[PDB]
RNA sequence: GAUGUUGGAUCACCGCUUCCUGUAGCUGCAAACGGUUAUAAGGGUUAGACUGUUCGUCUGAUAAUGCGGUACGUGAUCUGAGUUCAAAGCGUCGUAAGACAGUUUGGUUUCUAUCUUUGUUAGCAUAAGUAUUACGGCGUUGUGUACAGUACGAAAGGAUUGUUGCACAAUUAACCAAUAGUUUAAAGAGCAACGUUAAUAAACCGGAAAACUUUUAACUGCACUGUGCAGUUGCAGGCAAAGCAAUGUUCAGCUAAAAAAA
RNA sequence: AUAACAACUUCUUAACUGUCUCUAUUCUGGAUUAGGCGAACUUUAAAUGCUUGUGCAGAUGCAGGCUAGCUAACAAGGGACGAAGAGAC
RNA sequence: AAUCGUACCGCAAACCAACACAGGUUAGUUAUUGUAAAGGCUGUAUAAAACCAGGAUAAAGGAACUCGGCAAAAUAGGUUAUGUUUUCG
């Protein structure tokens, strides 16, 4: 449950180190959790591939709200983090120190899954 | 309430003999019908009696597939037939239901009059079903059950909700109110403007102000009957229902379910003519995968790549 | 009955704050032991029949525990030697119910509800309570009854020291 | 839900654990079609509310950091649980703050199965 | 012998000259995206940077971000940034007192509701219950995706149709098993949403009343400014080894009971 | 031009937060219920509905179309060109 | 060695404010490490509305509020190697 104009820490190797939403796509209503894709402002930035000012794509991966689960129970964690994505919906680095959770089982996520170390399934 | 009463005149002694003897005419009636309890076919436009039920409060189950579902539990101590309605004397054909069981001297003697002639116990409620013919009509006396329903079927529920006092706007209509701060002086949670200037000049019936809130009659539609227990008169349905716990709850089939759907349920016709006690306890069974999103692509996704 | 609240402990809140309501509840519940009779208005009436009840019980107690709790409630030394000593014999079988209460109509000058508040146990009583133990007739069903549920049931007085006691001191001397 | 308790308890048999205690946890996962996966980590909150009753799972990582799950105890997903160590804390504020700063919690780096 | 100024906050009723969601023709309409005319006012009409602003420029999304009337709606409901008192500075004009119709900093916002309008509730007036029909209120929403890279088309591009299927959002109605917040004369209490369930309709809700039925024509009360779906083996008091508004129970208060024998 | 100084006016950074997304619960006092005590602004006369038309040109009171149990309590503030001060412009 | 003051109130219900008025009113003395000797004073009967005032706590976000960070919150305190500006303090 992140509202916008909230602030994210990268968890890839692009060189981004601090980015800021600045809006949504379609409606999610009126805030957005773990697997959803906003576009984001990065600002703070050490690396050629990306530099600060800059707007981005980003898919949530992490985040201190609870996420429940069909069966009852629910997990919470303890920053909030996304991974910056390219037009063509690819991640812009190729490693994530990152916990990756039941949400990117999906077939969309094909890419993720491989170079994500740590997954909890 | 009422208006004052209208006056009245003797008649004429050259009509008052006529006039007599046309009323009398008109209220004399023939015999009650004699309703009998057999099956019925169903037709596409037939409805069936509901039942008067108690609410019991909530719980919760893991299904087949390990989902939690929600629960709220109904009580049916005893419902039955406490009078008829047909054509010859009111105009239409219905089935008046009766539940629950009070002590002769708490009630008025008008109520109590009417069961202790028929040899029926005193009911606390009683409540009309209309039927489509009369051969709808339930015997008096006939017994509704939690057998009167299968299991895997939509019903709807009614009663009076909760009683809350008297509340303002925010929480009983929503308003927004205005700032905390920024100079805002004993209005944090008034209502503001109620209309302009002398023109319409005036307030309109039904604007949203303070008031009483909780009491009123809701109606839940196309909730799921998911465990049945006739030996205990039981009925589990998901979700929530309106009224605190003790509440009278009326339940019956939905309107939402199409002529196939309680074809293919096969639903008791009149009702269900049998013991309840000898029945199992049964759970419905669902033909739906609450995971497959996992494995196909039908979620919602607003972005389109490339 | 007593009404019960939404407040923690459900008690009554004798239109005064927390630390106020306690120093007056215990001050009255210490001259009920000492008085055992008192009139008073009806919200502090019903108060002190259900804290006072509560009272009773630590008494019977006779535990240094109990006692503990009572010495931070009782404001005299000779109300709370009375109350372990004298009080904890007379209620020995009483299960509940030491205390009763009646109204007594309003007063003069604001017109208040008012009642009486006294123990159901002693020479001076307003009225004759019910013994502490039921007699049980010989051939009743109710002794049927006690028999199949509860074969412990008390049907008079017990003496203050148990045979068991007893053949225990007679055995040692 | 007291019929429904002796029913359970005729199913599985858990261990009486109590809060800062080490666990093991073996669970199913309906999500990635029904796997099975052991979970180590701590205790740090009990409910004892008869069919109603959860606790609160602790772990840390290498460098993703701290995670908290919510589970059920009579959800028929976990399927074992076991005690396997302890951990000393003084009070709940001084097991408030060790969750906050993660260290020492890294039992198992990752989930097993 | 006084009809409170601009803009906004809060909450509104109406018109259609229709921005989106509809229906039917024409086209310089292959499809897609469009253009234009007729008809249609049920629902919807976004979050931010600059500016006291209306307006205007720009940024990320959106099915789309329409116009106008209502004392250019709305201060006995709120706001006071601009404008429009007394202080002061600068520029220009006047010998001066001073002026600006230029600019800059600062500068008091009252009212206990008698009538009418409106939301709720009680008492009184024709006994109580069930109540067809009639009357009044409410308004049946939107996006993405699958059926299909199929119809069409050289290629590129790329659909129509549905009482369609599925997921989600807003609105409305409630709900408290679980999850989050909240009270120390504490808690498996109560109230709450950040939580759960349901709706896309001849459905749903309110009051009067024909007819019918019953009665010796009915009429306070459980500390009662939460609820009584609790009226005498009735009870949210007390007491117990008990899940603590539950189970058990001999005590407290309201309201004490019986012919003998055969 | 200028170091220091400023409850002066302007812009920015760090942190913090119910200012806000979006509010919820709760304590104390008032309101609200009961007994006692006991004011004030105001008042031509009143038994004081809606709508369109009319008119010293924005109608509770005039004309047409409508409106039928009775008196109040608690609550809100559209109208009575509402009250206060023989308009300051 | 005569003469005048000596009662009572005096941070106040007795003095100045039309009042038993949350305002105004001079000097001298007293206990107290984290506390505090003497002395002095004292509130009609209840509670589980809306709303208003003064407090407390609050998930995730953290100025997105607004004319304006108004109000509220916030490790706020002390010692520093080095650097900058000075009218050299
Ligand atoms: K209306
Ligand atoms: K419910
Ligand atoms: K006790
Ligand atoms: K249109
Ligand atoms: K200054
Ligand atoms: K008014
Ligand atoms: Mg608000
Ligand atoms: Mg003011
Ligand atoms: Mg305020
Ligand atoms: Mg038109
Ligand atoms: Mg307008
Ligand atoms: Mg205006
Ligand atoms: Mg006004
Ligand atoms: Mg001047
Ligand atoms: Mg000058
Ligand atoms: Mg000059
Ligand atoms: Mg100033
Ligand atoms: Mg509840
Ligand atoms: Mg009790
Ligand atoms: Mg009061
Ligand atoms: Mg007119
Ligand atoms: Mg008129
Ligand atoms: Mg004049
Ligand atoms: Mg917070
Ligand atoms: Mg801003």
């Amino acid at each position: 449950m992140l509202p916008n104009y909230s602030f994210l820490k990268v968890v890839d190797n692009s060189g981004a180190k601090l980015v800021k939403i600045i809006g949504f796509y379609g409606h999610p209503g009126k805030a957005v959790g773990v697997g959803e894709v906003v576009k984001v402002a990065i600002k703070e930035a050490k690396g050629e591939k990306v530099s600060a000012g800059e707007m981005k794509k980003a898919v949530i991966v992490e985040q201190k709200f609870p996420v429940f689960r069909p069966n009852g129970s629910h997990f919470r964690h303890l920053r909030n983090s996304c991974v910056l994505l390219s037009e063509k919906g690819q991640p812009l680095g190729n490693k994530v120190r990152a916990l990756l959770t039941y949400e990117f089982i999906k077939p969309r996520w094909s890419k993720l899954r491989t170079i994500t170390t740590k997954k909890l399934f | 309430g009422y208006r004052p009463a209208k006056p009245v005149y003797p008649l004429p002694d050259s009509i008052a003999s006529l006039v007599e003897d046309k009323i009398a005419e008109l209220k004399k009636f023939g015999p009650t019908p004699e309703p009998a309890l057999e099956p019925l076919p169903l037709t596409p436009d037939s409805v069936r009696v509901g039942c008067i039920t108690v609410k019991a409060g909530m719980t919760h189950e893991w299904d087949e597939h390990g989902v939690m579902i929600p629960l709220t539990v109904l009580w049916i101590d005893e419902c039955q037939v406490v009078g008829l309605k047909y054509f010859e004397k009111n105009g239409y054909y219905a089935v008046q239901l009766g539940a629950g069981c009070v002590k002769q001297h708490t009630v008025l003697p008008q109520i109590a009059g009417y069961y202790l002639k028929h040899d029926l116990p005193i009911k606390r409620e009683m409540k009309e079903y209309q039927v489509s013919s009369p051969e709808a009509l339930l015997p008096v006396g006939t017994h509704i059950t939690a057998a009167h329903f299968v299991v895997g079927q939509q019903v709807d529920v009614t009663g009076y909700t909760t009683d809350k006092g008297f509340q303002g706007v925010m929480k009983r209509w929503g308003f927004k109110g205005m700032p905390a701060s920024h100079g805002v002086s004993l209005s944090h949670r008034k209502p503001g403007a109620t209309g302009g200037r002398q023109d319409p000049g005036k307030i309109w019936k039904e604007k949203k102000l303070p008031g009483h809130m909780g009491d009123e009659k809701r109606t839940q539609l196309g909730l799921e009957l998911y465990k049945v227990d006739p030996k205990r008169n039981l009925l589990y349905v998901k979700g929530a229902v309106p009224g605190p716990r003790g509440a009278s709850i009326l339940v019956r089939d939905s309107n939402r379910m199409d002529y196939e759907e309680r074809v293919a349920l096969n639903l008791p016709y009149p009702t269900f003519i049998g013991s309840p006690d000898e029945l199992p306890v049964l759970v419905r069974k669902s033909d739906k995968d609450p995971y497959l999103m996992y494995k196909k692509e039908i979620d919602y996704f607003p972005i389109k790549w490339k | 009955t007593v009404k019960r609240f939404l407040r923690p402990g459900g008690w009554n809140r004798l239109n005064r704050p927390v630390k106020e309501r306690l120093a007056l509840i215990k001050n009255m519940a210490t001259q009920l032991v000492e008085k055992e009779r008192i009139r008073t208005t009806l919200s502090k009436a019903k108060n002190l029949q259900r804290y006072g009840d509560k009272l009773i019980t630590l008494g019977k107690a006779g535990t240094r525990e109990s006692w503990l709790k009572a010495n931070d409630i009782v404001r005299t030394d000779r109300e709370l030697h009375k109350l372990f000593t004298t009080l904890a014999l007379r209620y020995k079988d009483r299960q509940g119910g030491y205390v009763r209460l009646i109204r007594a109509g309003f007063r003069r000058g604001d017109a208040a509800p008012v009642a009486i508040v006294e123990l159901v146990d002693r020479e001076g009583e307003l009225r004759q309570a019910r013994p502490a133990v039921t007699p049980v007739p010989k051939f009743s069903v109710m002794r049927w009854v006690k028999q199949q549920l509860d074969p412990k049931f008390i049907s008079e007085p017990a003496p203050l020291l148990p045979p068991l006691v007893r053949d225990y001191l007679k055995e040692q001397n | 839900e007291t019929e429904k308790e002796v029913e359970f308890q005729k199913q599985r048999n858990y261990p009486d654990f109590k809060v800062g205690d080490v666990l093991d946890v073996t669970m199913v996962a309906a999500e990635n079609e029904r796997k099975t996966y052991v979970h180590r980590g701590l205790c740090i909150q009990k409910r004892d509310r008869g069919y109603g009753s959860s606790f609160k799972l602790y772990c840390v990582f290498s460098d993703s950091g701290g995670f908290i799950q919510h589970l059920p105890l009579c959800m028929p997903d976990i399927l074992d649980i076991k005690i396997v160590g302890q951990v000393d804390y003084k009070d709940e504020e001084d097991l408030k703050e060790l969750v906050e700063s993660e260290s020492r919690e890294c039992k198992f780096l990752d989930k097993v199965l």
